[PDB]
């Protein structure tokens, strides 16, 4: 939104933007170049704790993020967004478990507890099971041997499901283009410059 | 002739670096010279040297011209030079047509 | 930092001047136990060419070393220092007189030669800045290309001691471009005075100090053995060490085969240092156990080198990583125990190293830590193309919705007012 003065609605939405981007994505999503100057000049250094949170999030260290959450806890509770930062901590743990898929195929639960910093294979099994159920990871659990088997193969792109998905996505692009045709026509009718 | 004797000494002394330098220096005197056996003697070493370094095509050409000079003069180096020519034909990967 | 395999006598015999002084001081500063012999040799050579400061530094360090040697279970010659100071000052006055005489006579050859002798004596005394100023002023009194080449070589010589590698490279390219692009052909059937070799060695050391190991090796590999002695910069044995390690670290298999192994020019250098030659050959023959064994055997001895040491961490890490890639390149499924045994490390340490190598490096594999097997990963072309295309379409749609609303707010003039 174009702005000459800074509003509290923009500050709170920016803080919650950083939090949600840390939950949804592995990092903070870049805001467009057309964002107001006051955002980068005033809003950015006012919500310093949130960029400090993203700075600690980038190191992939949970204990340090925990220390930073305990450090500015009063500021996070003051903004009434304490909970989303706990979801950021949990998403950092999830991100650390997700990073294991890129390097490992069959990994021990104790090794996962040691690498992700969870203490005990029990918590590693809990996290993996939750992540499979929520569709966040593509893995399997072997209790007998105490192993986690990463598959990483959701689809081969031969289902009709993809045919219907592509048809729906294409219909969304067609809808968008028809809307753009209507806007372009509306402008063509208006006086010249 | 002097360079041929120097090369003959360093062939028994087994000093490769020197033989490379001597052969590369002998190639300059070959431009304006008569037609003796010496021209084909240095080439034999020039062939062996090229096998020591790894250049099998240059060794093959050297052993071919040396064999021609040894054919014009005579045995016993002719048969051995022909053996080194076949060895260079095989090592070149692949000449497979010496005779 | 301890290694008794170093031969201080031959190492000191190979170099000369401030290079000999700074290298002996480097061995003395970085390596104890051998500090005594390094200080004795340094003092003996510091007395030559006449130098005061270096004598005071070495005498202070030899006295602290003798105190430590007496704590475990030469006297200050001020007369010679003052005599040296008097001799150096009087010789500088003689050189100033002759320089002013040739400047008064106005002869290009005489003034240029005067500045060269001046600079040599400034280098002998121990003036690091003034020695460059002499050749800097000598620049203007040049006519033929040869005078500029000699001057550039002197500028480069001083700039090495001053650590101005950008100026070294600039004057190297200058001295390469001035004589009609290195005499075009090559002075007909090679030249007796190998200048190109000195230029490639100086540029090689300059590229090495700038941490550009590929270009440093590319320059060092082109240097011919016919130059032989050069103690003002680097010895041929060290040319083989520097060039060999840099080429092994940066060059790939095809590049090592064509530019290092089949290279006849560098072969002689490889004959001087057999250890480096064995390391390169064992790296190419896939004998990584003996390669790392010889490399770790060299490590502590190469750690004492003046210019090579600040890169010893990078080079070794670059080599090891490359070796790990070259080892896994022909495999679809490799045993981690044989790999750990081939790389002289433990299975868990190899697992950590490989995890780091997959996360950033050229290794495209998955670690099966249960059975201790490294499986090569084959990217499903179709699924990856579809995935990134579908995600691009989604990102495109979100950018379209965003700009649709941007068009709406700019149309309706919706904005936050300042007051």
């Amino acid at each position: 939104t174009p702005a000459m003065a800074v509003s509290h609605i923009m500050l709170e939405s920016y803080k919650k933007y950083i939090l949600v981007s840390l939950i949804l994505l592995g990092k903070v999503q870049q805001l467009p170049k057309y964002t107001s100057q006051i955002v980068g000049r005033f809003i950015k250094p006012l919500s310093n704790a949130y960029h400090e949170l993203a700075q600690v999030y980038s190191t992939n260290n949970p204990s340090e993020l925990r220390n930073l959450v305990n450090k500015h806890s009063e500021t996070f509770t003051r903004d009434n967004n304490m909970g989303l930062v706990k979801q950021c901590l949990s998403s950092l743990y999830k991100k650390n478990i997700q990073r294991l898929t890129k390097t490992f195929l069959t990994l021990s639960l104790q090794d996962m507890a040691s690498r992700v910093q969870l203490s005990g294979p029990q918590e590693a099994e809990k996290y993996v099971l939750h992540m499979i159920e929520d569709g966040e990871i593509f893995a399997s659990i072997n209790q007998k041997d105490g192993m986690v088997s990463f598959h990483d193969n959701p689809e081969k792109y031969n289902n009709p499901a993809m045919l219907h998905n592509i048809d729906q996505e294409m219909l969304k692009c067609i809808e968008l283009d028809e809307r753009l045709k209507a806007m372009d026509q509306e402008i063509t009718v208006n006086p010249q410059f | 002739e002097i360079y041929a004797l120097e090369i003959q000494m360093y062939t028994a002394q087994k000093n490769n670096k020197k033989l490379k330098a001597l052969y590369e220096q002998s190639l300059h005197i070959k431009s304006a010279i008569p037609h003796p056996l010496i021209m084909g003697v240095i080439r034999e070493c020039g062939g062996k040297m090229h096998l020591r370094e790894g250049e099998f095509e240059k060794a093959h050409t050297d052993f071919f011209e040396a064999f021609k000079n040894y054919d014009e003069s005579g045995s016993p180096r002719r048969t051995t030079c022909l053996k080194y020519l076949v060895l260079a034909n095989m090592l070149m990967k692949s000449g497979i047509n010496p005779f | 930092v301890e290694n008794p395999s170093l031969d201080l006598e031959q190492y000191a015999a190979s170099y000369s001047g401030l290079m000999r002084i700074e290298r002996l001081q480097f061995i003395a500063d970085h390596c104890p136990t051998l500090r005594v012999e390094a200080l004795k040799m340094a003092l003996s050579f510091v007395q030559r060419t006449f130098n005061v400061d270096m004598y005071e530094e070495i005498h202070r360090k030899l006295s602290e070393a003798t105190r430590e040697l007496q704590n475990a279970p030469p006297a200050l010659d001020t007369a010679w220092v003052e005599a040296t100071r008097k001799k150096a000052l009087l010789k500088l006055e003689k050189l100033d007189t002759d320089l002013k005489n040739y400047k008064g006579n106005s002869i290009k050859e005489s003034i240029r030669r005067g500045h060269d002798d001046l600079g040599d004596h400034y280098l002998d005394c121990g003036d690091l800045s003034n020695a460059l100023k002499c050749y800097s002023r000598a620049r203007d009194y040049c006519t033929s290309a040869k005078h500029v080449i000699n001057m550039c070589l002197n500028v480069i010589k001083v700039s090495v001691y001053l650590q101005n590698w950008s100026h070294v490279l600039s004057y190297v390219s200058k001295a390469e471009s001035t004589p009609e692009i290195a005499e075009q052909r090559g002075e007909r059937d090679s030249q007796t005075q190998a200048i190109l070799t000195k230029l490639k060695c100086a540029a090689g050391l300059a590229e090495l100090a700038a941490r550009k190991y590929k270009q440093a090796a590319k320059c060092l590999l082109l240097a011919s053995f016919d130059h032989c002695d050069f103690p003002e910069l680097l010895s041929p044995s060290n040319v083989a060490i520097y060039g060999g390690l840099c080429a092994l670290a940066t060059f790939d298999r095809q590049e090592l085969q064509r530019n290092v192994i089949s290279s006849s020019s560098f072969k002689l250098f490889l004959e001087l240092e057999p250890q480096v030659r064995d390391i390169i050959f064992k790296f190419y023959e896939s004998k990584y156990a003996s390669c790392l064994k010889m490399l770790d055997e060299m490590k502590d001895n190469l750690l004492l080198d003046m210019y090579l040491a600040p890169h010893v961490r990078t080079l070794y890490t670059q080599i090891r990583n490359r070796a790990l890639i070259q080892y896994f390149s022909p495999y679809v499924s490799a045993d981690m125990h044989r790999m750990a045994a081939a790389f002289n490390t433990t299975v868990a340490a190899l697992e950590d190293e490989l995890t780091q190598l997959i996360l950033e490096g050229l290794i495209s594999a998955r670690v099966d830590s249960h059975s201790k097997i490294l499986y090569a990963r084959d990217v499903d072309q179709r699924s990856t193309t579809f995935e990134k295309s579908l995600l691009m379409g989604k990102e495109f749609q979100r950018r379209a919705k965003a700009m649709m609303l941007r068009a709406a707010v700019l149309r309706n003039q919706i904005h936050v007012k300042s007051p």
